[PDB]
């Protein structure tokens, strides 16, 4: 299934996943798509930032869903 | 049904499992009620790009505006207060020179007295000098990976050599060689590094854009402006605790190993320090009589008021709490420091450098 993952700029890239995909997964398909290490990503979803050992299933992303990308430690 | 979703109304009764059933209800946040979803994600959308000032919305000078005018408004600020602040600011502003309205001077010394006569300390051991920058009525809420940066430079233009490459930033003017550079000037020279190929994967993150905004930065942004300015650092990423209970033990051995290069008389500069949300400034680390490692941390959301104590006629021995951070106290999952190490002495290193290296502890590269 197509979900969407967008940085702070607005750059909005897709992917295509499945529920039981884990979070780490999913930042693996982001760095084969965009290049970006997994160490710098921060995936956030309904005010939580999700965690690498749990799936999409566990935080109810559903089909065309937005995960909010940010990147590196800044403050 | 004893307990639905209060968002969806779906039965929760035959969850697997509290921790998921209520796992499935915070995943409708922010809604509590029963109410698309791509709403959600541009409420969502804005409400980081406002945390992250990646927006670009307002900038030093207007929020200086605005919060001096409600103070003055508040009844904190005189009207005089009020223009002498004004002209101060844009005086300093057309030099690209920090205004000195929130230093606070001499913090070694004034450390050291304190540390070395508490009674449970027995090694005190400090950067050269530096001076504590507080955000102030223009970047409170955002401007902290600025402030720290002044203060890392206010130690490194004591020191010759490194001065000599730092005044490079001044590019043609002239102004007295101890000059720190204003939040505006260093939102100028990462552009500016920046378009020259200085961390062009950082870069694209903030949007190519710094000047005028309230735009938070990190450690890399740290990196990449002295680096710009042909001088030498190090990242080194704390990238998960490595003690019990979540503590960063071997952040604590790293700084005290860092210090331990002071007691020599050698220049020792401070430390930048970052964790998501906040960054601050390592000035140095105390050995306690029981061994155990207590770092000394300014931060500019201490205000003058409060860094004044330390200069007072009492407020001193547990004034210096207010500094002190034990490994029961650094419980952030993960902490980045940039320490300053030499200077870039060639084209070729300046050229590498443009793609910003950090160093993983513990390794698992
Ligand atoms: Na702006
Ligand atoms: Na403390
Ligand atoms: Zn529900």
């Amino acid at each position: 299934m197509q979900i969407f993952v967008k940085t702070l700029t607005g750059k909005t890239i897709t992917l295509e996943v499945e529920p039981s995909d884990t979070i780490e997964n999913v930042k693996a398909k982001i760095q084969d798509k965009e290049g970006i290490p997994p160490d710098q990503q921060r995936l956030i979803f309904a005010g939580k930032q999700l965690e690498d050992g749990r799936t999409l299933s566990d935080y109810n992303i559903q089909k065309e869903s937005t995960l909010h990308l940010v990147l590196r430690l800044r403050g | 049904p004893t307990h639905s979703c209060p968002v969806c109304g779906m039965n929760l009764d035959n969850a697997s499992n509290s921790e998921s059933a209520a796992r499935h209800v915070e995943s409708h946040f922010p809604a509590t009620s029963p109410q698309a979803l791509r709403e959600r994600e541009q409420r969502e959308f804005e409400m980081l790009r406002a945390q992250y000032g990646m927006d670009n919305q307002g900038n030093f000078r207007e929020q200086s505006v605005t919060n001096m005018q409600r103070a003055v408004y508040a009844g904190e600020m005189s009207v005089a207060d009020y223009y002498e602040r004004t002209l101060d600011l844009r005086a300093a502003e057309s030099c690209g020179i920090d205004d000195g309205s929130s230093i606070t001077r001499s913090i070694v010394p004034r450390v050291r007295a304190i540390s070395t006569t508490a009674p449970n300390v027995v090694r005190t051991l400090l950067c050269t000098c530096v001076d504590h920058y507080a955000s102030s009525y223009g970047d409170r809420g955002w401007g902290c990976g600025y402030r720290n940066m002044q203060m890392l430079i206010s130690s490194l233009l004591t020191h010759t050599g490194y001065n000599e490459r730092l005044y490079k930033l001044w590019q043609g003017q002239k102004p007295p060689r101890s000059s720190v550079p204003s939040i505006s000037r260093l939102q100028s020279l990462i552009e500016q590094a920046w378009s020259q190929g200085f961390d062009i994967q950082g870069s694209e993150q903030l949007g190519c854009r710094l000047v005028n905004t309230r735009k938070w930065i990190g450690a890399t942004e740290v990196v990449t402006l002295l680096s710009f300015l042909r001088i030498k650092c190090q990242l080194v990423d704390f990238h998960r605790p490595t003690g019990p209970g979540g503590t960063h033990p071997e952040l604590f051995t790293w700084v005290l190993k860092y210090f331990e290069n002071s007691v020599g008389g050698e220049f020792v500069p401070p430390l930048y320090l970052q964790h998501q949300g906040h960054s601050r400034t390592i000035m140095g680390i105390e050995v306690h009589r029981d061994g155990s490692l207590i770092l000394l941390v300014l931060d500019p959301s201490h205000s003058p008021q409060q860094m004044a104590q330390f200069g007072d006629t009492n407020s001193s021995a547990v004034a210096l709490r207010l500094l002190r951070k034990s490994e029961a106290a650094m419980k952030a999952r993960q902490y980045q420091i940039v320490a300053v190490v030499g200077t870039i002495d060639s084209e070729q290193q300046y050229q590498q450098s443009k793609i910003l290296r950090g160093t993983r502890i513990p390794q698992d590269r």
